[PDB]
């Protein structure tokens, strides 16, 4: 099960209390697995965060 | 701690003035178990899951 | 006789010998040391203030770097005496210190099209065809406009990632704190280490007189393209009023003795080629003379240019409302350093030309000399597999470890292997496979099978001479 | 016929021995660690004050010492350790004048003192301050019944401008505080000694102790101390008779064994310094008789020490106890170790120690021969990394600490992460070509020396064996 996370500070925010709230990480929670990504354009590399 | 970690350092560094590149929103694709489990005798454990 | 050149030769080298300790205890003393710990321990081992706990060499931010600058770097260079400013009551800051930033321009990359929109400008890395040099934010003072190299008596610096110049934005900081403050706030207002910035160095200099010694300081935090901030630091104790005591005038006649001593070789040497038999390269007890020589004319060059272009300190002298430009005297006393260390350890090396005054000694010496080529023929077979394994571990672990991040790097940490230094709690977890498998293959192959051949030839190498000398005189 | 005598030395040996190792254990015990580690615990862990994390080891400043003597010293000195006070505590300062430099002509207008680094041919002796007895004016060297202490930074004398504390918390702080108000310590400060002496009746085990805070002419401070405790009781069980018992034997015994070296000189008019078990009973003798000598001298005064518990005022000059005191440790110890060694002369008749000491015998020359070789390369070695790094790593800060960490880097106790920035090149040059020169080369023929030695010793011994 995923999330998004959101696009901007004010709904990102939101969402996080949204589901903190309605016991989303409260039961069993095997495992979270947040990564994102990166891109570094001076160099030419990415990186999988 | 995860909620503190995420609003403190995280949600700052994906957007922002800085740190532009970026190339993607972050997701947090959790697993679930399925069999969720009274706590386990707190201290020194067998290191086995 | 022959007993009247191996003396001689003898004699005339054990007073070169004496002359070189006496001027290598004349150079490093001891009230240097603690001179450069004391500044060392002010100036990097402090918290930037009351509340963080990030001293100079933990710098992890560029924001830091300001809590740095309006902080433990003030607190530090202005102390009030118990107008001038004494830093420990001792050593006296004279001049004025300087900050100077190496900055790129937006555009010098290129962004790939099919991304362009939510990228809008990026920064190339440090390189001098793409360095800025336009006027930037308030253009009022000269903080805010580029000036030239030669317009700042400047030079290369050859940092950590790169090789900086010595043309950028500069902005020379005041003698008292009350008004260093004030301009270093105006720096902070208008944005002045923004994203293109990729250096930033601090100098001064001080000299406490009680013993005459100055000591420069220099401070860099380097900006990656790629993000995070990496310090670094330098100080230098020079000396340059040397001809002050009678110690001084009897160094001095000690080096007037070297320059002598270095005239003779010179020619005593150059009378066994011409004269005397021609390419006789083939002994290494000439070709090591030949080095010493080399080596000493160096020093004596370089001295002599590095004391002969000391104009700074008269020019600021003159005139002590300004900086003090002693960044050049601190790079030749470096580099006289290390010639001076290397002539000293050929000419202590020479010593084994002389010790063969009996039978003990000269078997000891014939071994060493019969198992050179076999040595030799084994060390090139041992060195391969060596570069082969540095390499292996260069590409696959030397992104993740730090250890092997640099092909030196690699090299160093296999010698440390060696020597059983380090352990390999970090190597495992940066590949789960290869992670083990190089640490206990490497062990096996370089620690008790490639690493007892030399054993395995050098006690052959001794127990076969021993017996051919024994042999030898079996039939007296 | 010469195992009867074999067996007389053998015991004479085995009985001198014994009696030397019941005695040694004597005179160690376990209260003198415990008191000098909880008397450190007490004057130099606890912070200056409750509202500082700087103890005396961590001094950095002229102002933390001036809190520190009106805070962790009086804590400590006048206590709620249970250990009690006798005489007085005394502090004295050594300073220079207000010149020793031929200041530079060139800036001599922003500049105007010196006081350049402790030497007896500049140093002050006019009053300064308000000139009030002791603490303000000079006193010699003779008058003040000290002597040199060789500190860390240079060798400091016995003279100074010192001051006797007083026996109760309210006024040792009004005189520190005095001392304070008025500026005691001037930029011409070199050094400040801090000493006194304690009883702790609990376990009778007197302590001297010595705080030195010195100001090199560089700026800082650099502390340092020095804990030796002390027992002269001597009489508390009927087991002080045994070692009374010990000490006499011990005398008849180094009195026979001068007979008999006498005897067996008178003997070999010369030529007798060539066996290495002649020699070494000469140094035993030697070493036992400078050792019984030091032990005289410093049992005869102890009267001086009893008569400071009767609660007077007066310092206790116990610097020289403590000084001996260590002395007869240093000698005992080689002495001690020195008959261990001399054991091999009566286990040497068993065959297969006889063959080991054969080798050790014939290869002797070899070993010292090659010992010069290495320690040339060593010392080229040392000399070179003293000049490179001699300044910033601090393990090569002087000659003899370069030494000893080449030494430590032979047994695999390098760190690297300072020599390399301390210099980019000729620092892992160094250490590379150090490795690989003397792992790889040098101490190789250590090896091959002892075991060809070794293997022609066994062949020449079976062979000349096997002709019975
Ligand atoms: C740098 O130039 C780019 C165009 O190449 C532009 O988008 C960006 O805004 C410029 N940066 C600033 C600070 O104006
Ligand atoms: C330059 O600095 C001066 C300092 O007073 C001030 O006027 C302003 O911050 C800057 N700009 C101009 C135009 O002076
Ligand atoms: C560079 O050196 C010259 C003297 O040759 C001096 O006049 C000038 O001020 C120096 N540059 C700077 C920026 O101070
Ligand atoms: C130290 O001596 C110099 C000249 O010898 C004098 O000008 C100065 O006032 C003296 N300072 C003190 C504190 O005695
Ligand atoms: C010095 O001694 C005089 C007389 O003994 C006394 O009046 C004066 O207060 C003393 N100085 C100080 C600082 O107490
Ligand atoms: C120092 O001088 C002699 C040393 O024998 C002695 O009479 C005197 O009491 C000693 N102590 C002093 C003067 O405090």
């Amino acid at each position: 099960y995923v999330q998004e996370l959101g696009l901007s500070l004010e709904e990102s925010r939101d969402r996080l209390r949204f589901l903190q709230l309605h016991n989303w990480l409260d039961n069993r929670s095997r495992a979270v697995f947040l990564e994102l990504t990166r891109y570094s354009p001076a160099v030419g590399l990415h990186a999988a965060v | 701690e995860l909620w503190p970690w995420m609003a403190h350092v995280l949600l700052p560094y994906v957007h922002g003035n800085q740190s532009s590149p970026e190339l993607g929103p972050p997701r947090l694709r959790q697993v679930r178990l399925q069999e969720a489990l009274y706590p386990d005798p707190p201290g020194p454990r067998v290191h086995t899951c | 006789k022959y007993l009247k050149s191996v003396l001689r030769e003898l004699v005339t080298y054990l007073l070169f010998l004496i002359v070189l300790c006496i001027l290598t205890y004349g150079m490093m003393s001891s009230n240097v040391y603690y001179y450069t710990r004391m500044m060392s321990q002010l100036f990097l081992d402090t918290p930037v203030s009351k509340t963080e706990k990030t001293n100079f060499k933990t710098l992890s931010s560029m924001e830091d770097f300001w809590k740095f600058t309006e902080g433990s770097l003030l607190d530090g260079l202005y102390w009030k005496m118990q107008n001038r400013s004494f830093i420990f009551y001792e050593n006296l800051l004279l001049g004025v210190p300087r900050i100077r930033q190496l900055r790129v321009r937006n555009g010098s990359c290129s962004i790939p099209q099919d991304l362009r929109d939510e990228i809008k400008e990026c920064y190339d890395v440090y390189s001098v065809s793409s360095e800025d040099r336009a006027p930037f934010g308030p253009r009022n003072g000269t903080a805010w406009i580029y000036t030239s190299e030669k317009d700042l008596n400047g030079s290369s610096h050859w940092g950590i990632i790169a090789t900086y110049s010595g043309a950028g934005y500069y902005l020379d900081l005041s003698r008292t704190r009350e008004e260093t403050a004030a301009q270093v706030a105006s720096l902070k207002k208008n944005v002045w280490l923004d994203r293109g910035t990729r250096a930033t160095f601090i100098d001064f200099s001080v000299y406490n007189a009680n013993i005459n010694l100055f000591c420069v300081v220099r401070l860099l935090v380097e900006f990656p393209a790629t993000g995070g901030v990496i310090p670094s630091w330098q100080f230098q104790p020079l000396k340059l009023i040397r001809y002050v005591t009678t110690f001084d005038f009897f160094l001095a006649a000690c080096e007037i003795i070297f320059c002598f001593f270095i005239f003779y070789y010179v020619v005593e040497e150059i009378l066994e080629i011409r004269i005397h038999k021609l390419h006789y390269f083939r002994s290494f007890w000439n070709c090591l003379d030949v080095v010493i020589v080399v080596l000493s004319v160096v020093a004596i060059g370089i001295n002599i240019y590095r004391t002969s272009n000391v104009e700074v300190l008269l020019q600021f002298l003159e005139d002590q409302n300004t900086f003090p430009n002693f960044e050049h005297l601190a790079y030749w006393q470096i580099q006289f350093n290390n010639i001076a260390a290397v002539t000293v350890f050929f000419v202590w090396i020479k010593l084994f030309k002389f010790i063969n005054f009996n039978r003990t000694m000269s078997q000891l010496s014939t071994t060493m000399s019969r198992c050179a080529k076999d040595l030799f023929g084994f060390a090139i077979m041992f060195f391969i597999i060596f570069l082969a394994y540095a390499q292996l571990a260069y590409l696959v672990f030397g992104t993740q470890v730090d250890d092997f991040s640099t092909f030196q790097e690699c090299i160093f940490t296999q010698f440390r292997i060696i020597l059983g230094d380090i352990n390999f709690a970090e190597i495992e977890e940066a590949n789960r496979v290869l992670g083990p498998i190089y640490f206990t293959t490497f062990v096996f192959f370089m620690f008790f099978i490639l690493l007892n051949m030399f054993l395995a030839i050098i006690n052959d190498t001794y127990s076969e001479v021993k017996s051919d000398l024994a042999q030898q005189k079996a039939e007296m």
